[PDB]
């Protein structure tokens, strides 16, 4: 859609683009455990990883050694269930889908609030201006000017407030990326 | 050179490491340290995080300095002419629109100095954490305190600011080896207890992880536990105990 | 009243409205009166102009971009997906980001191989497959230390505003009528006074953190590690390091 | 609307803040590596 005066600005980082960005970072994962994290990527068999990734918990190596193929077969039926979970949960994806409705909703009270008269005996500009003689036309448009000022002002401070919000959020994601994807968090339940 | 040892003792290097380079490690941190120096002094924009508040705090100011030269539809924008020229009952009227005009220049100023703060504020609870998990300690917790290896952070003061010297171990120069989860020995599976097993081609050796230092496989490096017939990869190699 | 483009539109409206508005009240159609027909209306063009500049401090060239707009209506033009891009020559290979223009499209002063500001799609990093295996591993035969900045602003200008005299000044008059819109100025003292206090808590936490005031020896026997590019020079009138002295020598105000 | 000055440069520098710092939160979070990693054509993965 578009309005008077409202226009949306494309991000500078296409979907095609971030899909390369996770693409790289699993890559770099499964192919060199966190070591590209640090330095330059170091391959190493993903079994080896695995258990060098059990002995940062507390977990001897053999253990992983001794039961890979239960160990592989639970994890592909969890990433199994991750799909099925999440097509079949509605509001699972809510956190996301808020913020497109959240800034839908406020563009559209912004334009709606276009309607109001705020005291003017007519909202429509042309048609006040079309029949009163200046002098008083004058005073009808600056309680209209006021009114939607005020409106787009209102407008501008709740999208501050809000893309604090989301940076706070986006600051978290990039601390989780480095944490848990790039390394392997001793932190009690800050990656699940 | 100790607490330096046990920092890389802290990342997964044995101390021996640290002390056989001592001197290179020394050379090439001072090196380090002295390419700040110069990064700083030929590279503009360096301190843009810094300059930027102050760019916002100025002109925060001056819009709301320059408001003062808004009519908001009064007859004039110095309210002193305006009352030397207008009997109270006539400005009365025009003076209500400046102050409203300027009441509501001055909110608008300071909701915008509420969020800024909030901001900063922000910024100023991660230096704190960032002073307390770096320079008074060492973080296991990756790409917090820079990239690589934390080993120690220094702070540096700036205006309206910290600065932080993330020294950090990035590893060097590696070779593609090949590997073996286990090795076996008259039916017994060993496992490393540090580090991994690798083979120069002909022999095989147990490293450590981070840095490559052969030595030969052992009943001292190694654990047994189970059998040959349970791990997948498997590699028949002979371990020697002092004991014979 | 309005206006806009009209086009011809299939919307069926009844034989009874006489005009057609879409979400949020905004007149989408109407219908012409003396020939029944119903047509529709767009908004004309418009959008924002953007100026792509390299400094005046390299080159006077400059790259001008129209938001969203077609390359239909007003030396080389270039259609791109965030608008219309004017005076930048588009360049098949890709470099890194360096102007963002959004939409993956960066552009730069080059220099080196056009004289101009080329427009490009940016590249997100050297391509480089890891050469895995089910039976080997990379592991490091050296290292480097390495050591890098970083850089946190702590606190603001601890500003402070007096309404009475930013609204009014030197005017009983004026002060009289601003008594009348009850305490908006208490209010606003308020918040700033609370910032302008926090702002000192931030440094405070930041910095405070040590109960004493540690001393480093008067040799400095560190086992060959060189410590002087950080600790503070005696010889200054201020006791700051050689940082130090360069961090507060390089923001301006 | 001249009259009540620069309550419209005002309010579009801090649009323009949101929208510049958008681009800043999403580079942040993923552009952390240097380089882009692919994956070998045979998926040997000892199982998983
Ligand atoms: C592989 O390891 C063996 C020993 O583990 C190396 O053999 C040594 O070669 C040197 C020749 O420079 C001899 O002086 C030593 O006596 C040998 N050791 C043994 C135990 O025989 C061999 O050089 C290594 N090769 C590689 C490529 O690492
Ligand atoms: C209004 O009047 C005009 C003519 O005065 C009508 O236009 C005619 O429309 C028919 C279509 O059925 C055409 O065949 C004629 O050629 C048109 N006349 C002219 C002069 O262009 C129109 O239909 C009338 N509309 C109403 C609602 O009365
Ligand atoms: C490690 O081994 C891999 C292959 O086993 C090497 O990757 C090759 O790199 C060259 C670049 O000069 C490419 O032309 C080849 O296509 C790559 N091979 C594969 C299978 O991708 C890599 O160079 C080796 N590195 C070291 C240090 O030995
Ligand atoms: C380990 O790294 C250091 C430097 O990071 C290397 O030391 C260099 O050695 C050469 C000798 O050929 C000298 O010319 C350089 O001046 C040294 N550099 C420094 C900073 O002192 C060393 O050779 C590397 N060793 C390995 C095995 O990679
Ligand atoms: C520590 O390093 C600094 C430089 O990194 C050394 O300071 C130099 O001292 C000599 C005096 O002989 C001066 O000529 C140089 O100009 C100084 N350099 C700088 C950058 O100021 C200092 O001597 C070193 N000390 C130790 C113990 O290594
Ligand atoms: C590794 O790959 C080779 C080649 O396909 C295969 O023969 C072998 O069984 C695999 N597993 C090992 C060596 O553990
Ligand atoms: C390891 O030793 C056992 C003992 O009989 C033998 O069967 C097996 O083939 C050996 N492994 C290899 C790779 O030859
Ligand atoms: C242009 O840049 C040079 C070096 O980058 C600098 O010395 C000069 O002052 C700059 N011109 C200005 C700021 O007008
Ligand atoms: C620009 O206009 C041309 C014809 O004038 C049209 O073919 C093209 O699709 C337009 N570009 C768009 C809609 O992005
Ligand atoms: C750029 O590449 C496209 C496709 O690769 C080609 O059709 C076009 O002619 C090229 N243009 C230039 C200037 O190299």
């Amino acid at each position: 859609q578009k309005f008077n005066g409202l226009t949306v600005l494309p991000p500078l980082l296409t979907d095609e683009m971030i899909a390369q960005y996770t693409s790289a970072l699993l890559a770099g994962t499964i192919t060199s455990g966190w070591t590209f994290g640090a330095g330059p990527a170091l391959q190493i068999p993903f079994p080896m990883q695995m258990a060098y990734r059990f002995n940062g918990i507390g977990v001897t190596q053999n253990v992983l050694y001794e039961n890979q193929k239960l160990i592989a077969n639970q994890f592909n039926s969890a990433i199994g269930k991750i799909q099925d979970s999440l097509s079949s949960t509605p509001s699972a994806l809510g956190k996301l889908q808020d913020v497109v409705n959240q800034n839908a909703q406020a563009l559209n009270t912004l334009v709606k609030q276009l309607s109001s008269n705020f005291g003017a005996i007519s909202s429509v500009l042309n048609d006040i201006l079309s029949r009163l003689d200046p002098p008083e036309a004058e005073v009808q448009i600056d309680r209209l000017i006021t009114g939607r000022l005020q409106s787009l002002q209102t407008y501008v401070t709740q999208q501050l407030i809000r893309a604090a919000e989301i940076r706070a959020s986006a600051n978290l994601a990039a601390t989780k990326m480095s944490e848990c994807v790039l390394g392997q968090s001793k932190r009690v339940d800050f990656c699940g | 050179p100790m607490q330096m040892a046990y920092r890389f003792n802290g990342i997964g290097v044995t101390q021996n490491v640290l002390y056989e380079n001592q001197k290179l490690i020394a050379n090439q941190f001072n090196s380090a340290i002295g390419k700040i120096q110069d990064s700083l002094s030929s590279t503009p924009s360096a301190l843009g995080k810094l300059q930027d508040v102050v760019n916002q705090n100025a002109q925060a100011l001056n819009t709301l300095v320059k408001q003062l030269s808004s009519n908001f539809g009064a007859i004039s924008s110095v309210l002193n002419d305006i009352l030397s020229r207008l009997d109270p009952p006539e400005a009365e009227v025009q003076i209500d629109r400046l102050i409203t005009g300027r009441l509501q220049s001055l909110q608008t100023y300071v909701t915008q100095q509420l969020i800024r703060a909030a901001e900063i504020r922000a910024s100023a609870n991660l230096a704190a954490t960032k002073m307390s998990e770096c320079v008074l300690g060492q973080s296991k917790r990756v790409d917090f305190c820079g990239k690589g290896y934390h080993l120690m952070s220094f702070p540096q003061s700036a205006p309206h600011g910290v600065v932080f010297l993330h020294v950090t171990y990035v590893p060097a120069q590696e070779k593609n080896f090949t590997t073996a989860p286990a090795i076996c020995h008259d039916g017994k599976a060993h496992f490393p207890r540090e580090g991994v097993f690798v083979s120069n081609g002909t022999h095989w050796f147990v490293t450590q992880r981070n840095f490559y230092e052969p030595q030969i496989i052992t009943t001292d490096n190694t654990f047994v536990s189970g059998n040959c017939d349970v791990v997948i990869g498997i590699v028949n190699n002979t371990v020697y105990d002092p004991l014979q | 009243t309005g206006t806009g483009v009209l086009t011809e539109s299939n919307k069926k409206f009844l034989p009874f409205q006489q005009f057609g508005r879409d979400i949020a009240d905004t007149t989408d159609a109407v219908r012409d009166p003396q020939t029944l027909e119903i047509l529709d209306i767009t908004p004309c063009s418009f959008g924002g102009v953007s100026v792509i500049t390299p400094g005046t401090n390299t080159s006077n060239q400059v790259a001008v971009l129209y938001q969203d707009v077609n390359c239909t209506e007003v030396s080389n033009v270039f259609q791109t997906r965030a608008g219309c891009l004017i005076g930048a020559e588009h360049v098949n290979n890709s470099y890194e980001c360096d102007i963002p223009i959004g939409a993956g499209i960066c552009a730069s002063y080059q220099t080196q191989t056009s004289q101009s500001i080329i427009a490009y799609t940016m590249s997100l990093g050297a391509e480089n497959s890891v050469a895995y295996s089910n039976n080997s591993i990379a592991i490091p035969t050296n290292f480097t230390i390495s050591v890098t900045t970083e850089i946190l602003p702590v606190s603001m200008t601890k500003t402070s505003v007096d309404c009475t005299m930013y609204i009014c000044g030197d005017s009983t008059e004026c002060s009289n009528l601003l008594l009348q819109y009850g305490s908006f100025c208490t209010q606003l003292n308020r918040a700033l006074t609370g910032i302008a206090v926090e702002q000192d808590k931030n440094t405070q936490e930041v910095f405070a953190q040590v109960k004493q005031i540690y001393k480093t020896p008067p040799i400095k026997d560190f086992g060959g590690f060189n410590f002087s590019q950080i600790l503070p020079d005696p010889s200054k009138p201020s006791k700051r390091s050689p940082i130090e002295d360069l961090l507060f020598n390089k923001v301006t105000l």
